[PDB]
RNA sequence: AAAGUUGCUGCAGUUAAAAAGCUCGUAGUUGGAUCU
RNA sequence: AUACCGUCGUAGUUCCGACCAUAAACGAUGCCGACCGGCGAUGCGGCGGCGUUAUUCCCAUGACCCGCCGGGCAGCUUCCGGGAAACCAAAGUCUUUGGGUUCCGGGGGGAGUAUGGUUGCAAAGCUGAAACUUAAAGGAAUUGACGGAAGGGCACCACCAGG
């Protein structure tokens, strides 16, 4: 059955991006998916999206641009020390110039560079590049 | 047409479409053709939206006229049902026609008797003319094709949805394509009808040639 | 591509597909750079200006090139609405 | 190029009074002279220190250019059924892995 | 053709172990006027002159000269 | 595939050691019968007394007699 | 036997393709036209490529040839090429339509046509 | 002496086309080896990667013919790989050189750390797969050289990458698969999209479109 | 160390070595969305 | 010739009640879930219907025809992508490597052997080594030396008619 609604959503986004689609429908939605796509969007990979509020678990319709290469989930959510953050960005990211690792802190769901700025570490959620 | 009143459909051209049978498509329907078709019948034959066909003719004319040298366009037809029309299209426009068998490697093989490098490709039937489409895929040619309801849209860049099984449909589609590329070129006024009358372009069908020779 | 000094130190910046934003490859021989003529608004005359569309090899292989061209021309107003 | 039937451009030639103008009659002669590339080297003994010269232009024992050229020249003395060609006219630098595969 | 095109030359080199025969056959060119080869064309090689592209008639013109 | 949770350590480590017993070189090191059947007894060198001389026959494509000794 | 070799066929096709104007069905003029055109060495070769030319223009009057392609083709194919009938079969006095195609006309805002005749799919 | 066959060759022969990047930018096929012989000239070096003798089975029995893998490359520039199967090995090498000139491809070069100086490494870790052989290139710090097997070492020096970590998977013994695989990766260097290349592309007129008036005259 | 031939990073299981004959089932492992 | 072929023939093959638990028990493809091409047939259920038949049915109703939905059994085709390839819409979304979980393989033999435990009336089953031994064993696809495979075709240095 369905564990992890962020794994399903990122896999759907990745495949519908690989096939060149302009829009994606991801169901179910979740606060962690909304914030993941938000921090995707703030960096200029994913662009606009929409939340169709069914009274059950609603859907998200994502407008895509071809700027994305890979959106992936890291399961299980390992606990990322700040002393451990370079050995995770040397393993998941393709460069030292671009790409991000999404990690969740008590300060919120954010990227690895904003985590370095705010000095806090957290669990990992996924990556996008 | 960019919603221009000059470029829009005319009643005479409606009558020409309805008389030709261009709207009357085939029985089967490929899925990528569903955008150009409205609905099939209780008979089993789909009906082509003629305004989409007209707009695709306008887009193809905009593509062809955009080439500076008229000899760059290679205009091809292998099936007899359109071999004659393609010839006068060259005489209408100045493109280089391929009638009959198309030698494989015409667009790729540089040490070849018949080797040529076009900038565009205009094709009667993508089902029958499978070879020049792939040879366009090797050497970067945009392709215009006169696609039926059941037509593979591989390697076509403009698909003009029309009947191409009949002779009258092929001839008339080639006729309005030639008329429109000349009108965009400016050698004919859009107001006055074209003097070249479309029954010239139709297939001759040698038995019909003979019965027309006795009927003289 | 752009070092911190300020030179755009790269051989060339390849064109990108106007349908799916992919990088047009150097040996992407099914690539299309197609020019579509722009008309005169009142007369129906070819002005001499055109709009350019790039199609990658993959979309043209799948047969979705004509749909991409139609939606591009419609969004650019070469095709009327509907 | 080599077709038996040929097409002649004799019509489009404008004027040619001097057909034998001294431009294409350059007497190519290098076989019996010392400008022949196909000549013995008159070999030098190998230095004991393992290299030749001083400073920064030291061409050593294991130089890739010299070793490759020696590998091709050593390839020239194979069995007659072996097909070599003209690797001396063009400059070959044939490496030890390639030459060892061929020699084997 | 072989008689005036190739130049068969057979020689014997005398080495320490024996003799090697050497056969050099150089096919000369068709150099006509040239004293490099024989003027005579190869009995099969034919050359066809391209047409002097004459003026297509437009109007019957009578010009007195 | 693999058990890949966050509380899955003892299952993974048990799986590692159980399957590592199917490794030939590891089992040869650690079953301990390969060091009890070993004639040298895990020694780089042994010392012996010659019992007899032996001519061992060569293997098929090679034709010779190899000079061995039973010590 | 008597089968034309590659060179005779190839030279004859080239003589067909270019200088098509000056040639004809008689052999002997075809025998004398090649000496001003081609620098052909032997007379026995001239006579063989000039026989294939007459044999090939006998084949020309049977129609198109799968080996040559010249945009002259005498002056007869041009005349039937641009043949125009007096009245087109397209300009029909009454054109048959299908009621769902009549709906197509209705919603393509040309609902006021009169030259159409509509029948049910019986 | 070269005068061409193709329209691209005629444009290259005259001074209309200034660099080989104009050909790459429109992804035009390079059908004459003399284009690459003209634009780069003597900057192309070549290394014979392998000569393997294959004995073909014929009605005449068994005949030896050599297959040449030859990699040419303009250092800090371009790279290509060619294979030929021919009777004699010098002709096999020259034919492989001819095919390797038509196989030439630009490589993108980037920085590992701070973007200082001229680029030295692959912009991002790329992978190239050819028939069970996978070659992965990882960006590497300045001065580290090329840590790799001899085959992709030769190919990456002739491509002009000064430094690269390399990891291979598969049956890398087959030098053909291994060479074609690292060639795949260094083609995927420009086949990739990075946020450097996010600006909207202005379309410049194609050389066929720009110089069609000169092409009419010939 | 090479061995991504012990694989957590990071192997494999149609045909090369390999998926239990099949289903139930406890401990174990895992587990939808939802509250500033 | 003891395999081979034809003639009889016991246990067995059948049923009833207990053991046995193994098969090429094979889709040679764990189970659960998400995304990812097209087509046109089939089964079951449902929905929408020009028209056709219950001797024209008097209302519903069964049987054909055109679709649409859901869950299946399978086929065709594709440059979705994989793959050593055969092939596969999953064997895809795998160096751009992380949805959950179970079992299981580690060059070939010895060997599914010995020993021990356990189940079984028994035969057997489940679990299950080592010593020693070899540089290969194996998987997909490509040709054909050769057919002890079949056709043509050639020649007054072969034949027919003859000289």
């Amino acid at each position: 059955v369905r564990m992890n609604v962020l794994a399903d959503a990122l896999k759907s986004i990745n495949n519908a991006e690989k096939r060149g689609k302009r829009q994606v429908l991801i169901r179910p939605c979740s606060k962690v998916i909304v914030r993941f796509l938000t921090v995707m969007m703030k960096h200029g990979y994913i662009g606009e999206f929409e939340i169709i509020d069914d009274h059950r678990a609603g859907k998200i319709v994502v407008n895509l641009t071809g700027r994305l290469n890979k959106c992936g989930v890291i399961s299980p959510r390992f606990d990322v020390q700040l002393k451990d953050l370079e050995k995770w960005q040397n393993n998941l990211l393709p460069s030292r110039q671009f790409g991000f690792i999404v990690l969740t802190t008590s300060a919120g769901i954010m990227d690895h560079e904003e985590a370095r700025r705010k000095h806090t570490g957290g669990k990992i959620l996924g990556f996008f590049f | 047409s960019g919603a221009l009143d000059v470029l829009q459909m005319k009643e005479e051209d409606v009558l020409k479409f309805l008389a030709a049978g261009t709207h009357l498509g085939g029985t089967n329907l490929d899925f990528q053709m569903e955008q150009y078709i409205y609905k099939r019948k209780s008979d089993g034959i789909y009906i082509i939206n003629l305004k989409r066909t007209w707009e695709k003719l306008l887009l193809a004319a905009r593509a062809i006229v955009a080439i500076e040298n008229p000899a760059d366009v290679s205009v091809i037809s292998s099936r007899n049902t359109g071999q004659r029309a393609v010839l006068k299209f060259a005489a209408a426009t100045g493109a280089t026609p391929i009638a009959g068998r198309f030698t494989p490697g015409t667009f790729t093989n540089q040490i070849q008797a018949a080797f040529r490098e076009p900038r565009l490709l205009v094709v009667t039937d993508p089902r029958a003319d499978h070879q020049p489409l792939t040879e366009a895929s090797y050497v970067n040619l945009p392709t215009i094709a006169l696609c039926n309801t059941d037509s593979p849209l591989r390697y076509v860049d403009i698909a003009i949805p029309c009947n191409n099984k009949g002779a009258h449909s092929v001839g008339l589609m080639w006729w309005m394509l030639a008329r429109e590329v000349l009108r965009m070129r400016g050698t004919i006024s859009r107001e006055h009808p074209w003097e070249v009358m479309p029954d010239l372009y139709f297939y001759r069908d040698p038995e019909e040639i003979e019965k027309e020779e006795q009927a003289a | 591509m752009q070092n911190d000094a300020g030179e755009f130190v790269d051989l060339y910046v390849p064109r990108k597909c106007s349908a799916s934003n992919r990088i047009i490859g150097a040996k992407d021989h099914a690539s299309i750079q197609m020019n579509v003529a722009e008309v005169d608004k009142v007369t129906g005359r070819f002005n001499g200006q055109f709009k350019t569309y790039a199609i990658c090899g993959a979309i043209r292989r799948m047969g979705e090139s004509d749909d991409s061209i139609l939606r591009l021309a419609k969004a650019d107003g070469i095709v009327s609405k509907n | 190029g080599d077709s038996k039937v040929s097409i002649s451009f004799e019509n489009y030639r404008k004027v040619h009074p001097y057909e034998d103008s001294d431009s294409s009659e350059d007497e190519v002669d290098w076989q019996d002279t010392r400008d022949d590339p196909y000549r013995p080297a008159k070999p030098v003994p190998t230095p004991k220190k393992g290299f030749i010269g001083k400073g920064k232009d030291i061409t050593t024992k294991h130089d890739e250019v010299v070793c490759g050229r020696k590998n091709t020249a050593r390839m020239e003395n194979f069995a007659p059924e072996f097909q070599v060609g003209d690797g001396i006219g063009m400059d070959l630098k044939l490496s030890n892995h390639v030459f060892n595969a061929l020699k084997q | 053709p072989v008689n005036y095109y190739v130049d068969t030359a057979v020689r014997h080199v005398l080495l320490r172990q024996g003799v090697l025969g050497i056969k050099v056959k150089i096919m000369l060119p068709w150099d006509p006027t040239g004293k490099i080869g024989p003027k005579k064309p190869l009995p099969d090689h034919v050359s066809i002159v391209e047409p002097k592209d004459e003026i297509l008639p437009t109007t019957p013109i009578s010009e007195q000269k | 595939g693999k058990c890949r949770g966050l509380r899955t350590a003892r299952k993974l480590r048990s799986h590692r050691r159980d399957q590592k017993w199917h490794d030939k070189q590891y089992k040869k090191a650690h079953l301990g019968t390969a060091l009890k059947a070993n004639p040298f007894g895990g020694a780089s060198h042994a010392k012996g007394i010659v019992l007899e001389k032996v001519g061992v026959e060569a293997k098929q494509p090679n034709s010779a007699i190899r000079k061995c000794v039973r010590v | 036997g008597r089968v034309r070799t590659k060179t005779v066929k190839k030279a004859a096709r080239v003589i067909i393709e270019k200088y098509y104007t000056r040639l004809g069905n008689d052999f002997h003029t075809n025998k004398r036209v090649c000496e001003e055109i081609a620098i052909i060495p032997s007379k026995k070769l001239r006579n063989k490529i000039a026989g294939y030319v007459t044999h090939l223009m006998k084949r020309i009057q049977r129609g198109p040839v799968r080996g040559i392609s010249i945009k002259l083709q005498e002056e007869e194919r041009e005349r039937r090429d641009n043949y125009v009938p007096e009245v087109s079969a397209l300009d029909q006095e009454i054109i048959e339509v299908d009621p769902d195609t009549k709906e197509m006309l209705k919603l393509l805002d040309f609902g006021s046509l009169s030259n159409l005749q509509v029948t049910q799919p019986t | 002496e070269w005068m061409p066959v193709t329209k691209l060759g005629r444009l290259v022969k005259d001074m209309k086309i200034k660099s080989l990047e104009e050909i790459y930018l429109f992804s035009l096929p390079i059908k004459e080896s003399e284009i690459i012989d003209f634009f780069l000239g003597a900057s192309l070096k070549d290394e014979v990667l392998k000569i393997m003798p294959v004995q073909k089975q014929t009605r005449a029995g068994q005949r030896t013919r050599f297959k040449a893998f030859v990699a040419i490359g303009d250092y800090n520039g371009h790279v290509g790989l060619g294979v030929k199967c021919s009777k004699e090995v010098a002709t096999a090498i020259r034919g492989a050189i001819i095919l390797a000139k038509l196989s030439i491809v630009p490589v993108r070069r980037g920085y590992w750390g701070n973007k200082i100086g001229k680029p030295h490494t692959v912009p991002c870790k790329v992978t190239g797969r050819c028939g069970s052989v996978l070659v992965r290139l990882i960006p590497a710090p300045r001065g580290t050289g090329i840590v790799s097997a001899p085959v992709p070492k030769k190919l990456l020096m002739m491509a002009g990458i000064d430094d690269c970590y390399t990891s291979a998977r598969g049956c890398t013994a087959t030098l053909g698969n291994f060479a074609k695989a690292t060639f795949d990766a260094i083609s995927k260097t420009y086949s990739y999209l990075t946020p450097d290349l996010w600006k909207e592309t202005v379309f410049t007129k194609s050389p066929y479109q720009e110089f069609t008036d000169h092409l009419v005259k010939t």
